[PDB]
């Protein structure tokens, strides 16, 4: 909600409330999400302000805070700032920005992410340009300059992060995206390419310096329908993890498929469907495996924009054989939101 | 290496009299490849020959320690 | 041209006639209606100018001014100097893209004065920053496998601060491969106040080239260079009624790596040479009477690699250059005056210093007279290399002119004729195997220029008469044509762009090697026209042809080495 | 920003966000500030409400969040709370506060403390009384009761806080300091006593009980400059580190000395220079040393109240062989804030 808005100023505090819970066969180890209550709160705040009529400078901020941990050492636990960053957008040649925010390649896989708890699975976050992550500059034009409408770019650069872990590690990189809108429809492109860190070529998993991702998008959204898919294809940067070893590191080569088929009802309702596929290929010692492959069935109420109900049944078709000791349990979440 | 060195000096031997000539260049370049090259190998042969004393002495302390084990058994 | 504004007179904005010595500037309008494709190209037909070339674009190419050797003409990027030199510390600029330059302000006399060492010749300086806004999408096909594609768009965002971009492939044939360059430049430029402002800008290139290598079996072909360069400047100007400040910072890097394809870029076999160029220079003028008096000083660090410029390790260069300016118009007089003291991490001091006079006898015809003294700084192979010597003194360079400009019913000509006394020039002895500093040159010549309207018709007209001599051997300094025809015949008809650009370039000395020992032959002097149309097709695209070499002639620039005839180049440009 | 302010109640929500980044060659182990990423949102509330019209009540809380983090187990890294205290201010007596709040000597230290990033260097935090710490009561007298304008003076207690490093503990300590400002001028001087616990007294470094520091500052600020030279000497008070033998401690004696000099242009400008200089004594082993040696060169861009940007060069003078392993090397930091 917009709580200041004064001398040219606006600020727009943001948060909700989830109580959320997940259910499974078993304890929940090999269930695809998990099981039990996952009840998370989520505040942020925005803020803009029109220095000039054609520049304007803006800052965002988030933290996701988590209900499900107890309130002794582990009150902390899933507890994080997922976005941070600031930046100026000028009336036509563009905008830039810089600090914690998506990448571009999350500008891609956007279409798919539209479920109401699960979905984007492949974009993982502090991951290379699929998630939110730090020390990103990025750069935007809308309709390029106000030339064409419905045909926006992006371009972000990628400080190299040496972190204690691979999975949180990365280098130097650069992304790009395109986007084009026309009378609903619409299509997207994206490519980004960065250089692994040592930490990372050191893992036991994974081999060679360029971790390469990138995706492309096709969608139509009206008449309270939403379609969508995304094909994206990476290289040395999705995160990989083998219980039967207990070891780690990024897949060698992965393609990923993303499909989703949402309807909207008046009466505040949405049922949705998604199917999802990511296969990892030239894995060390397991050759092709497939890391996800399941189908979605959910639905949300809307009572109001505040206020809203949903349920995901996520049918996980993995197999128990499979050779890196994932999941292959269904699973099910029932959430209910307060929002402002 | 110090082959290698000697053959590029007899590459641009030709050039060793000819100031204004591009081989001319690469042939004073040569000379210093060469004499370190060859300064190096007379390192690696001291390195050698100090190895080469320490393993016949270790030769010779083999053949003594198992005629002392021999003794002592 | 004439009566437009010039920069490198002495750093700041005067009208190129206020400038005594002999000045030529060129502007992108002249380049792109050339379908020039190379620096060289450029330069290869401005007066003085004598350029070789070991065949197409990219070849190892050496431009003589005047005369003077490649290491005595100062290149000029911006205002600093060219950092593809510094290894060298002799300009090429067969690999410096085109596409960069957008302004050359070309003064041919002494300019140690002004910008210190190595200013024998002249000063080029290629202002590569242009006050046309708009963008514009341009390619162009060409023989020898040329292509080039290219953006470029520069816009303001307020009413003081211009944002300019660029990027731009190339590729030519004409050797096996030939040279492939791809160029991104970006630079903003905000203005604080009506007098401040200030300006940030990089940019960057990839230039992979192949050529000829001697070949022994058993032993790496370096046949290819692969040169990766960028730079970065900062600057911040005060441009008031009476005082202007100029603050420059400028940081190049350059890596330029020699290789055979087969044994890698990185084998111990290929050659690296890194080179890193700082400079900081600032320059103040005061608006003195009729004129300014100005007085800078400009700093230069050179920091090299093991290996880099075949010398064993890398070496640090550092130079300050001192120097004063006077200017002053009294009645129909003109009086410019300089002074300069270089201090180099290698030589200590050095003093030049050069003074030029302008009076107007009859109005409209003035007789300019000018000295100057010049050094040229010991390069880094003379220095640090085996066969080097780290006590060499600068080459010492004394040079007259004297000069009549005149406009005489529309036409502007200019007749002068100029001495150049080059002393303690560094050689190499034979019976000593080390580089001396011996060797003299006495170059005497004569420059006749004239440009002239006649109706829709323009002329420029030009004849240059060169005698570079050996002052002990009295010798002809080799590999100089005797003397030089440029004229250009300019006459758009019916919007269509004509331009008929001729060269007589005269008979060249160079040596022969085929045979040992090498042989100074005579070359032929030839004549090279080339045809250039431009026809708007939109007010927007606007398709270019040109006919380069029009009558195939069969020069050489390098004995031996063969250089492209006939060659055609179509292009269309889109500006919006 | 007043978010409510009704009932005779006021409250300011101030919060900002900034995306920051140090470079440095090399990795930045000998930097002076460090390298990379250090882009962080800090979120304060303060909070007015006049009791009666002699009698008004504050309390005043700051929390500081950290983006450079991933989200794995090092989101919390870095994230605190720098000021949590509350307190009354009378009509004329003064006012009186207890809480988390900054030191009587960093009111004199505040004068050096303008930099954009660094600065302050010598107002370490949890110190005895040149940072914030908690723990501490103050009371603060306004123009001498009202009766000498510009001359003000403060007292400030410290309970002893026992903590598990000597690093954050302290003893029962008092202080006080005192400010006139007159014309534009502005005078400090601070002093802080307090007994170091045992742990302190076990640590290697430093010797003696009482730790001890005050400190003195200058100032001119007017016609957008501002103009500040510190001198502080402090015993056992400073903390003190060595890479060498990976030991810390405190200082038996330390001299500091702190000048400012920064320009304001109505352009939204403000370049800024600083010297700094820190000199430890009777180290045990080390004799006297630098601990910390550099000019600042830098500059501040200010859009509005709410936007800026801001640029520092730190150029560190402290040599390699400096026998505590300090980092002799230069540094830079470029820094965007929003902030409401």
């Amino acid at each position: 909600a917009e709580i200041y808005n004064k001398d040219g100023n606006k600020v727009d505090l943001y948060g909700k409330a989830v109580g959320l819970h997940y259910f499974s066969k078993g304890n929940g180890e090999n269930s695809y999400g998990g099981n039990g209550d996952m009840t998370y709160a989520r505040l942020g705040f925005k803020g803009e302000t029109q220095i000039n009529s054609d520049l304007t400078g803006y800052g965002q901020w988030e933290y996701n805070f988590q209900g499900n941990n107890s309130e002794g050492a582990d009150a902390q636990t899933g507890n994080k700032t997922r976005l941070a960053f600031a930046g100026l957008k000028y009336a036509d040649v563009g905008s830039f920005d810089y600090g914690r925010n998506y990448g571009v390649v999350y500008d891609a896989l956007g279409y798919t992410d539209m479920l109401p708890e699960f979905g984007g699975d492949t974009a993982y976050s502090d991951d290379f340009f699929v998630g939110r992550v730090g020390g990103v500059a990025t750069y935007r034009n809308s309709n390029f300059f106000g030339l064409v409408d419905g045909l926006n770019f992006a371009v972000q650069y990628l400080g190299k992060n040496e972190r204690d872990t691979a999975r949180r590690s990365n280098g130097d990189g650069v992304g790009g995206s395109i986007s084009y809108e026309y009378e609903g429809f619409g299509i997207v492109g994206a490519y980004g390419a960065a250089d692994r860190t040592n930490l990372q070529e050191a893992q036991p998993l994974g081999n060679g310096k360029k971790a390469e991702q990138w995706a492309t998008g096709l969608k139509y959204d009206a008449n309270n329908i939403y379609l969508a898919a995304n094909y994206g294809e990476t290289r040395n940067a999705t995160p990989i993890t083998n219980k039967f070893t207990n070891t780690s590191g990024f897949a060698n080569k992965t393609q990923d498929v993303l499909l989703v088929a949402q309807y909207q009802f008046d009466f505040g309702l949405r049922p949705s469907i998604a199917y999802t596929k990511s296969k990892a290929k030239d894995v060390e010692g397991i050759g092709d495996v497939d890391l996800v492959n399941y189908f979605e069935v959910g639905a949300t109420y809307y009572f109001n924009k505040n206020m809203s109900t949903y349920v995901d049944y996520i049918i996980n078709q993995i197999d128990s054989d499979n050779k890196l000791g994932v999941g292959s349990d269904d699973t099910v979440a029932v959430g209910i939101v307060y929002q402002f | 290496t110090l082959a290698d060195a000697i053959a590029e000096i007899k590459q641009f031997n030709r050039f060793a009299h000819d100031p204004m000539a591009g081989g001319h260049r690469m042939w004073q370049m040569a000379g210093l490849k060469a004499q370190r090259a060859q300064t190096d190998v007379n390192n690696k042969q001291a390195a050698f020959d100090a190895a080469a004393k320490e393993k016949s002495d270790a030769d010779a302390a083999l053949s003594a320690a198992q005629e002392r084990r021999k003794q002592k058994e | 041209s004439p009566d437009t504004l010039v920069v490198t007179a002495n750093r700041f904005e005067q009208p190129r006639s206020t400038v005594l010595a002999p000045t030529t500037v060129v502007t992108r309008q002249d380049i792109d209606r050339w379908q020039s494709t190379s620096v060289n190209d450029v330069l290869r037909r401005l007066p003085g100018v004598d350029i070789t070339q070991n065949g197409g674009s990219g070849q190892l190419s050496s431009i003589f001014i005047r005369g003077t050797n490649a290491s005595h003409v100062l290149v000029l990027i911006d205002g600093v100097r060219l950092n593809l030199a510094g290894v060298s510390g002799s300009a090429d600029l067969s690999q410096f893209p085109i596409a960069l330059v957008q302004r050359v302000e070309y003064i041919r006399g002494p300019r140690s004065a002004v910008y210190g060492s190595d200013a024998i010749g002249g000063v080029v300086n290629i202002i590569t920053t242009r006050d046309e806004p708009g963008t514009e999408i341009s390619a162009g096909w060409g023989s020898n496998s040329y292509q080039n594609y290219d953006v470029s768009t520069q816009q303001q965002l307020g009413d003081k601060t211009r944002v300019t971009l660029l990027g731009d492939y190339a590729h030519t044939h004409g050797d096996n491969d030939g040279f492939l360059s791809k160029t991104l430049y970006g630079a903003l430029e905000h203005n604080f106040t009506d007098a401040w402002s200030g300006f940030v800008r990089g940019y960057g290139y990839d230039n992979r080239t192949n050529y000829d290598a001697y070949y022994s079996p058993g032993s790496p072909l370096l046949d290819t260079r692969k040169l990766y360069s960028q730079s970065w400047d900062a600057g911040l100007r005060y441009n008031g009624e009476l005082i202007k400040s100029q603050l420059i910072t400028s940081y190049s890097h350059s890596k330029d790596y020699n290789y055979d394809p087969h044994y890698g870029r990185y084998d111990s076999s290929a050659t690296l040479d890194e080179m890193k160029q700082y400079t900081v220079q600032w320059a103040n003028n005061v608006i003195v009477g009729h004129g300014s008096i100005g007085a800078g000083v400009d700093w230069q660090k050179q920091t090299t690699t093991p290996g880099t410029g075949y010398v064993e390790d890398g070496y640090d260069q550092r130079n300050t250059g001192i120097y004063l300016t006077g200017l002053q118009q009294v009645g129909d007089f003109t009086f410019e005056g300089a002074a300069r003291s270089d201090d180099n991490s290698q030589f200590g001091r050095h003093g030049t210093w050069q003074t030029s006079a302008g009076w107007e006898f009859i109005e409209g015809y003035r007789f300019i007279a000018s000295y100057g003294t010049s050094y040229k700084a010991p390069n880094l192979g003379q220095l640090y290399g085996f066969y080097g010597n780290p006590n060499l003194d600068p080459e010492k360079s004394k040079q007259w002119e004297g000069a009549f400009e005149g406009l005489t019913a529309g036409v502007n000509w200019r007749i002068s004729g100029y001495r150049n006394d080059v002393s303690d020039l560094i050689d190499y002895d034979d019976h000593t195997l080390k580089y001396y500093n011996e060797g003299k040159a006495r170059i005497k010549g004569v420059e006749a220029t004239a440009n002239f309207d006649t109706g829709p018709l323009t002329h420029t007209v030009s004849y240059d008469y060169v005698d570079a001599r050996n002052a002990i051997t009295d010798t002809p300094l080799l590999r100089r044509a005797k003397q030089q025809v440029k004229y250009q015949l300019d006459w758009q008809l019916y919007d269509f762009d004509w331009g008929i650009t001729y060269q007589y370039l005269g008979t060249r000395y160079d040596k022969d090697y085929s045979s040992y020992p090498y042989q100074t032959v005579k070359m032929g002097g030839v004549s090279l026209w080339d045809l250039a149309v431009a026809y708007p097709v939109t007010s927007h695209l606007t398709v270019r042809g040109k006919i380069a070499n029009l009558f195939d002639k069969d020069y050489e620039t390098v004995y031996g080495y063969q250089t492209a005839g006939r060659e055609y180049t179509l292009s269309g440009s889109y500006t919006f």
